[PDB]
Protein backbone atom coordinates (compact mmCIF):
# COMPACT_ATOMS: atom_id res chain seq x y z
CA UNK A 1 0.00 0.00 0.00
CA UNK A 2 2.49 2.59 1.10
CA UNK A 3 4.28 2.51 -2.48
CA UNK A 4 1.48 2.97 -4.35
CA UNK A 5 0.20 5.88 -1.97
CA UNK A 6 3.73 7.28 -1.70
CA UNK A 7 3.62 7.15 -6.46
CA UNK A 8 0.35 9.15 -6.02
CA UNK A 9 1.85 11.97 -3.52
CA UNK A 10 5.18 12.19 -5.90
CA UNK A 11 2.97 12.57 -8.85
CA UNK A 12 0.97 15.37 -7.42
CA UNK A 13 3.84 17.07 -6.31
CA UNK A 14 5.53 16.80 -10.09
CA UNK A 15 2.65 18.41 -11.19
CA UNK A 16 3.00 21.55 -9.16
CA UNK A 17 7.06 23.19 -10.55
CA UNK A 18 4.76 26.34 -9.17
CA UNK A 19 4.82 25.68 -5.70
CA UNK A 20 8.02 23.83 -5.68
CA UNK A 21 9.78 27.18 -7.20
CA UNK A 22 8.36 29.14 -4.25
CA UNK A 23 9.35 26.72 -1.28
CA UNK A 24 12.98 25.70 -1.95
CA UNK A 25 13.04 23.63 1.36
CA UNK A 26 10.20 21.55 0.18
CA UNK A 27 11.88 21.02 -3.45
CA UNK A 28 14.86 20.14 -1.11
CA UNK A 29 12.78 17.36 1.10
CA UNK A 30 11.33 16.47 -2.25
CA UNK A 31 14.43 15.92 -4.43
CA UNK A 32 16.12 14.08 -1.84
CA UNK A 33 13.28 11.61 -1.07
CA UNK A 34 13.52 10.75 -4.67
CA UNK A 35 17.40 9.86 -4.08
CA UNK A 36 16.72 7.19 -1.12
CA UNK A 37 13.43 6.07 -3.17
CA UNK A 38 16.30 4.87 -5.98
CA UNK A 39 16.99 2.55 -3.88
CA UNK A 40 14.18 1.33 -3.09
CA UNK A 41 13.72 -2.65 -4.46
CA UNK A 42 9.82 -2.53 -4.46
CA UNK A 43 8.55 -3.12 -7.60
CA UNK A 44 8.06 0.29 -9.77
CA UNK A 45 9.51 2.59 -7.21
CA UNK A 46 12.22 2.79 -8.73
CA UNK A 47 10.87 4.03 -11.73
CA UNK A 48 8.40 6.42 -10.63
CA UNK A 49 11.18 8.18 -8.69
CA UNK A 50 13.29 8.66 -11.46
CA UNK A 51 10.45 9.93 -13.76
CA UNK A 52 9.56 12.54 -11.17
CA UNK A 53 13.28 13.35 -11.06
CA UNK A 54 13.79 14.26 -14.19
CA UNK A 55 10.59 15.81 -13.87
CA UNK A 56 11.57 18.21 -11.21
CA UNK A 57 14.45 18.62 -13.16
CA UNK A 58 13.24 20.20 -16.09
CA UNK A 59 10.53 22.58 -14.92
CA UNK A 60 12.79 24.00 -11.59
CA UNK A 61 16.15 23.44 -13.36
CA UNK A 62 17.11 27.34 -12.40
CA UNK A 63 16.86 26.59 -8.55
CA UNK A 64 19.54 23.77 -8.77
CA UNK A 65 22.59 25.92 -9.80
CA UNK A 66 21.66 28.93 -7.95
CA UNK A 67 22.39 29.77 -4.36
CA UNK A 68 19.14 29.20 -2.38
CA UNK A 69 17.96 30.93 1.16
CA UNK A 70 19.56 28.88 4.04
CA UNK A 71 22.64 27.43 1.72
CA UNK A 72 25.95 28.11 0.83
CA UNK A 73 26.42 26.05 -2.21
CA UNK A 74 24.12 25.26 -5.23
CA UNK A 75 22.48 21.76 -4.73
CA UNK A 76 24.08 20.63 -8.15
CA UNK A 77 27.07 19.99 -6.29
CA UNK A 78 25.93 17.99 -3.51
CA UNK A 79 24.44 16.02 -6.23
CA UNK A 80 27.27 15.86 -8.82
CA UNK A 81 29.98 14.82 -5.37
CA UNK A 82 27.39 11.89 -4.86
CA UNK A 83 26.29 10.65 -8.87
CA UNK A 84 27.75 7.21 -7.40
CA UNK A 85 25.84 6.43 -3.77
CA UNK A 86 22.85 7.79 -5.22
CA UNK A 87 22.24 5.86 -8.71
CA UNK A 88 24.35 2.58 -7.52
CA UNK A 89 21.21 0.55 -7.50
CA UNK A 90 19.69 1.42 -10.24
CA UNK A 91 19.60 -0.80 -13.77
CA UNK A 92 20.72 0.56 -17.26
CA UNK A 93 18.03 2.81 -18.59
CA UNK A 94 17.17 4.67 -15.43
CA UNK A 95 21.16 5.48 -14.92
CA UNK A 96 20.64 7.60 -18.46
CA UNK A 97 17.02 9.51 -17.14
CA UNK A 98 19.14 9.96 -14.02
CA UNK A 99 22.10 12.00 -16.40
CA UNK A 100 19.55 13.20 -18.25
CA UNK A 101 17.68 15.18 -15.52
CA UNK A 102 21.30 16.40 -14.28
CA UNK A 103 21.84 17.50 -17.49
CA UNK A 104 18.71 20.00 -17.52
CA UNK A 105 20.32 21.31 -14.14
CA UNK A 106 23.74 22.03 -16.32
CA UNK A 107 22.02 23.62 -18.93
CA UNK A 108 20.58 26.32 -16.68
CA UNK A 109 24.36 27.62 -15.57
CA UNK A 110 24.73 30.13 -18.23
CA UNK A 111 27.82 31.24 -16.95
CA UNK A 112 30.42 29.96 -19.47
CA UNK A 113 33.54 29.24 -16.92
CA UNK A 114 30.60 27.78 -14.17
CA UNK A 115 29.30 25.51 -16.85
CA UNK A 116 31.73 24.31 -17.85
CA UNK A 117 33.64 23.00 -14.55
CA UNK A 118 29.91 21.34 -13.88
CA UNK A 119 30.25 19.70 -17.54
CA UNK A 120 33.40 18.01 -17.01
CA UNK A 121 32.56 16.75 -13.37
CA UNK A 122 28.95 15.58 -14.85
CA UNK A 123 30.07 13.54 -17.24
CA UNK A 124 33.75 12.43 -14.99
CA UNK A 125 32.57 8.76 -14.14
CA UNK A 126 31.52 8.27 -17.59
CA UNK A 127 35.02 9.07 -19.03
CA UNK A 128 37.04 7.01 -16.80
CA UNK A 129 35.62 3.39 -18.50
CA UNK A 130 35.74 5.74 -21.99
CA UNK A 131 39.47 6.06 -21.49
CA UNK A 132 40.07 3.13 -20.03
CA UNK A 133 38.55 1.04 -23.13
CA UNK A 134 40.60 3.66 -25.07
CA UNK A 135 44.09 2.84 -23.99
CA UNK A 136 43.49 -0.67 -24.02
CA UNK A 137 42.34 -0.36 -27.93
CA UNK A 138 46.10 1.78 -28.23
CA UNK A 139 47.76 -1.96 -27.94
CA UNK A 140 45.34 -4.18 -29.21
CA UNK A 141 42.38 -3.18 -31.43
CA UNK A 142 41.17 -7.00 -30.94
CA UNK A 143 39.35 -5.39 -27.97
CA UNK A 144 36.77 -3.39 -29.47
CA UNK A 145 35.55 -6.83 -30.44
CA UNK A 146 34.85 -7.98 -27.01
CA UNK A 147 31.48 -8.10 -25.84
CA UNK A 148 31.64 -6.77 -23.13
CA UNK A 149 33.82 -3.96 -23.64
CA UNK A 150 31.60 -3.19 -26.59
CA UNK A 151 28.39 -3.47 -24.15
CA UNK A 152 29.72 -1.09 -21.99
CA UNK A 153 30.36 1.69 -25.40
CA UNK A 154 26.86 1.77 -25.91
CA UNK A 155 26.32 2.62 -22.52
CA UNK A 156 28.38 5.03 -22.03
CA UNK A 157 27.61 6.49 -25.57
CA UNK A 158 23.94 6.23 -25.12
CA UNK A 159 25.16 8.52 -21.83
CA UNK A 160 26.19 10.76 -23.87
CA UNK A 161 23.60 11.04 -26.23
CA UNK A 162 20.97 12.40 -23.23
CA UNK A 163 23.40 14.53 -21.79
CA UNK A 164 23.47 16.25 -24.70
CA UNK A 165 19.75 16.39 -25.49
CA UNK A 166 19.71 18.46 -22.07
CA UNK A 167 22.57 20.63 -21.96
CA UNK A 168 22.75 22.09 -25.25
CA UNK A 169 25.26 23.66 -27.38
CA UNK A 170 27.38 24.14 -24.22
CA UNK A 171 28.41 19.98 -24.68
CA UNK A 172 30.70 20.55 -27.32
CA UNK A 173 33.09 20.62 -24.62
CA UNK A 174 32.87 16.82 -24.19
CA UNK A 175 31.65 15.88 -27.90
CA UNK A 176 34.85 18.10 -28.50
CA UNK A 177 37.30 15.88 -25.75
CA UNK A 178 36.04 12.39 -27.64
CA UNK A 179 34.65 13.07 -31.69
CA UNK B 1 55.13 -15.56 -53.38
CA UNK B 2 57.21 -15.35 -56.25
CA UNK B 3 58.90 -12.12 -55.51
CA UNK B 4 60.20 -13.87 -52.17
CA UNK B 5 61.44 -17.26 -54.58
CA UNK B 6 63.44 -14.90 -56.53
CA UNK B 7 64.73 -12.86 -53.51
CA UNK B 8 65.89 -15.51 -52.19
CA UNK B 9 67.30 -17.09 -55.35
CA UNK B 10 69.51 -13.74 -55.60
CA UNK B 11 70.03 -13.91 -52.08
CA UNK B 12 71.46 -17.58 -52.38
CA UNK B 13 73.41 -16.61 -55.86
CA UNK B 14 75.20 -13.62 -53.53
CA UNK B 15 75.93 -15.58 -50.67
CA UNK B 16 77.71 -18.26 -52.89
CA UNK B 17 79.87 -15.87 -54.86
CA UNK B 18 81.04 -14.25 -51.47
CA UNK B 19 82.09 -17.57 -49.94
CA UNK B 20 83.96 -18.73 -52.97
CA UNK B 21 85.35 -15.15 -53.83
CA UNK B 22 85.28 -13.24 -50.25
CA UNK B 23 83.81 -9.87 -49.94
CA UNK B 24 85.52 -8.05 -53.11
CA UNK B 25 82.59 -9.62 -54.78
CA UNK B 26 80.24 -7.14 -53.63
CA UNK B 27 82.52 -4.38 -55.97
CA UNK B 28 80.78 -5.34 -59.05
CA UNK B 29 77.88 -4.39 -61.57
CA UNK B 30 76.02 -7.50 -61.02
CA UNK B 31 76.32 -8.21 -57.14
CA UNK B 32 74.99 -4.89 -56.62
CA UNK B 33 72.63 -5.09 -59.04
CA UNK B 34 71.07 -8.18 -57.36
CA UNK B 35 71.95 -6.88 -54.07
CA UNK B 36 69.08 -3.99 -54.93
CA UNK B 37 66.94 -6.64 -55.94
CA UNK B 38 67.01 -7.80 -52.43
CA UNK B 39 66.68 -4.16 -50.74
CA UNK B 40 63.50 -2.77 -53.01
CA UNK B 41 62.00 -6.31 -52.22
CA UNK B 42 62.50 -4.98 -48.51
CA UNK B 43 61.14 -1.50 -49.41
CA UNK B 44 58.26 -2.85 -50.89
CA UNK B 45 57.44 -5.66 -48.37
CA UNK B 46 58.10 -2.74 -45.31
CA UNK B 47 56.84 0.01 -47.17
CA UNK B 48 53.41 -1.62 -47.79
CA UNK B 49 52.69 -3.29 -44.07
CA UNK B 50 53.61 0.09 -43.21
CA UNK B 51 50.18 1.59 -44.43
CA UNK B 52 48.32 -1.79 -44.31
CA UNK B 53 44.94 -1.48 -41.70
CA UNK B 54 44.09 -5.17 -40.90
CA UNK B 55 46.94 -6.28 -38.89
CA UNK B 56 45.69 -10.22 -38.12
CA UNK B 57 45.23 -10.74 -42.00
CA UNK B 58 48.67 -9.42 -42.25
CA UNK B 59 50.14 -11.44 -39.81
CA UNK B 60 48.51 -14.87 -40.91
CA UNK B 61 49.12 -14.12 -44.85
CA UNK B 62 52.05 -11.79 -45.38
CA UNK B 63 54.16 -12.70 -42.95
CA UNK B 64 55.00 -16.51 -42.53
CA UNK B 65 55.65 -16.72 -45.75
CA UNK B 66 58.72 -13.54 -44.73
CA UNK B 67 59.93 -16.63 -42.59
CA UNK B 68 61.54 -18.93 -44.53
CA UNK B 69 62.34 -17.11 -47.33
CA UNK B 70 64.10 -13.47 -45.94
CA UNK B 71 65.03 -14.79 -42.21
CA UNK B 72 65.74 -18.51 -42.54
CA UNK B 73 68.13 -17.07 -45.52
CA UNK B 74 69.66 -14.33 -43.82
CA UNK B 75 70.39 -17.17 -41.23
CA UNK B 76 71.98 -19.00 -43.96
CA UNK B 77 74.37 -16.40 -45.54
CA UNK B 78 77.55 -16.19 -44.93
CA UNK B 79 78.63 -12.63 -42.79
CA UNK B 80 79.47 -11.08 -45.59
CA UNK B 81 76.35 -11.21 -46.89
CA UNK B 82 73.53 -10.90 -44.87
CA UNK B 83 71.10 -7.94 -45.40
CA UNK B 84 71.33 -5.76 -42.60
CA UNK B 85 67.67 -3.80 -44.33
CA UNK B 86 66.79 -7.31 -43.42
CA UNK B 87 66.50 -6.58 -39.43
CA UNK B 88 65.20 -2.45 -40.22
CA UNK B 89 62.07 -4.28 -42.38
CA UNK B 90 61.54 -6.71 -39.52
CA UNK B 91 61.68 -3.91 -36.83
CA UNK B 92 58.89 -1.79 -38.96
CA UNK B 93 56.61 -4.52 -38.73
CA UNK B 94 56.86 -5.09 -35.26
CA UNK B 95 56.17 -1.20 -34.60
CA UNK B 96 52.98 -2.26 -36.63
CA UNK B 97 51.59 -5.26 -36.23
CA UNK B 98 52.38 -5.38 -32.60
CA UNK B 99 50.31 -7.80 -30.45
CA UNK B 100 49.55 -9.75 -33.87
CA UNK B 101 53.50 -11.03 -34.07
CA UNK B 102 54.36 -11.59 -30.68
CA UNK B 103 53.86 -15.08 -31.23
CA UNK B 104 56.08 -15.40 -33.63
CA UNK B 105 58.88 -13.66 -32.33
CA UNK B 106 60.52 -17.26 -30.76
CA UNK B 107 60.57 -18.19 -34.83
CA UNK B 108 62.10 -14.96 -35.89
CA UNK B 109 64.65 -14.20 -32.93
CA UNK B 110 65.83 -17.65 -33.48
CA UNK B 111 66.76 -17.19 -37.27
CA UNK B 112 68.35 -13.44 -36.59
CA UNK B 113 69.13 -13.34 -32.90
CA UNK B 114 72.35 -15.44 -32.18
CA UNK B 115 73.66 -15.39 -35.33
CA UNK B 116 73.63 -11.76 -35.82
CA UNK B 117 75.06 -10.97 -32.38
CA UNK B 118 78.19 -13.19 -33.22
CA UNK B 119 78.72 -10.56 -35.86
CA UNK B 120 78.82 -7.76 -33.67
CA UNK B 121 80.19 -9.07 -30.18
CA UNK B 122 84.04 -8.79 -30.59
CA UNK B 123 84.68 -5.13 -31.05
CA UNK B 124 82.56 -2.11 -31.81
CA UNK B 125 83.19 -1.71 -35.35
CA UNK B 126 82.54 -3.90 -37.87
CA UNK B 127 79.35 -4.10 -39.34
CA UNK B 128 78.17 -1.04 -38.37
CA UNK B 129 74.10 -1.39 -40.34
CA UNK B 130 73.96 -4.24 -38.68
CA UNK B 131 74.36 -2.87 -35.08
CA UNK B 132 72.23 -0.20 -35.31
CA UNK B 133 69.48 -2.06 -37.24
CA UNK B 134 69.65 -5.06 -34.76
CA UNK B 135 68.70 -2.44 -31.96
CA UNK B 136 66.12 -1.04 -33.54
CA UNK B 137 64.42 -4.10 -34.02
CA UNK B 138 65.34 -5.55 -30.01
CA UNK B 139 63.61 -1.98 -29.35
CA UNK B 140 60.58 -2.62 -31.58
CA UNK B 141 60.09 -6.13 -30.05
CA UNK B 142 60.88 -5.09 -26.24
CA UNK B 143 58.16 -2.24 -27.25
CA UNK B 144 55.16 -3.45 -28.08
CA UNK B 145 55.58 -7.49 -27.97
CA UNK B 146 56.91 -7.73 -24.16
CA UNK B 147 55.56 -11.08 -23.45
CA UNK B 148 57.88 -12.74 -25.97
CA UNK B 149 60.79 -11.53 -22.93
CA UNK B 150 58.67 -14.13 -20.91
CA UNK B 151 57.67 -16.60 -23.00
CA UNK B 152 61.94 -17.74 -23.87
CA UNK B 153 63.73 -19.32 -21.28
CA UNK B 154 65.58 -17.36 -18.23
CA UNK B 155 68.80 -18.83 -20.37
CA UNK B 156 67.45 -17.20 -23.70
CA UNK B 157 66.15 -14.20 -21.82
CA UNK B 158 69.02 -13.40 -20.07
CA UNK B 159 71.28 -13.59 -23.38
CA UNK B 160 68.78 -10.61 -24.54
CA UNK B 161 69.12 -8.27 -21.47
CA UNK B 162 73.39 -8.56 -21.63
CA UNK B 163 72.88 -7.59 -25.39
CA UNK B 164 71.40 -4.42 -24.04
CA UNK B 165 74.52 -3.19 -21.64
CA UNK B 166 76.27 -4.45 -24.80
CA UNK B 167 74.34 -1.58 -26.90
CA UNK B 168 74.78 1.09 -24.40
CA UNK B 169 78.42 0.89 -24.01
CA UNK B 170 78.91 1.43 -27.71
CA UNK B 171 80.61 4.68 -28.85
CA UNK B 172 78.37 5.12 -31.83
CA UNK B 173 76.16 7.33 -30.24
CA UNK B 174 73.14 6.11 -31.82
CA UNK B 175 73.69 2.81 -30.74
CA UNK B 176 74.23 3.52 -26.65
CA UNK B 177 71.53 5.94 -26.71
CA UNK B 178 68.75 3.02 -28.28
CA UNK B 179 70.43 1.31 -25.98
Amino acid sequence: NKAIIASNIMYIVGQYPRFLRAHWKFLKTVVNKLFEFMHETHDGVQDMACDTFIKIAQKCRRHFVQVQVGEVMPFIDEILNNINTIICDLQPQQVHTFYEAVGYMIGAQTDQTVQEHLIEKYMLLPNQVWDSIIQQATKNVDILKDPETVKQLGSILKTNVRACKAVGHPFVIQLGRIY
Amino acid sequence: LDMLNVYKCLSENISAAIQANGEMVTKQPLIRSMRTVKRETLKLISGWVSRSNDPQMVAENFVPPLLDAVLIDYQRNVPAAREPEVLSTMAIIVNKLGGHITAEIPQIFDAVFECTLNMINKDFEEYPEHRTNFFLLLQAVNSHCFPAFLAIPPAQFKLVLDSIIWAFKHTMRNVADTG
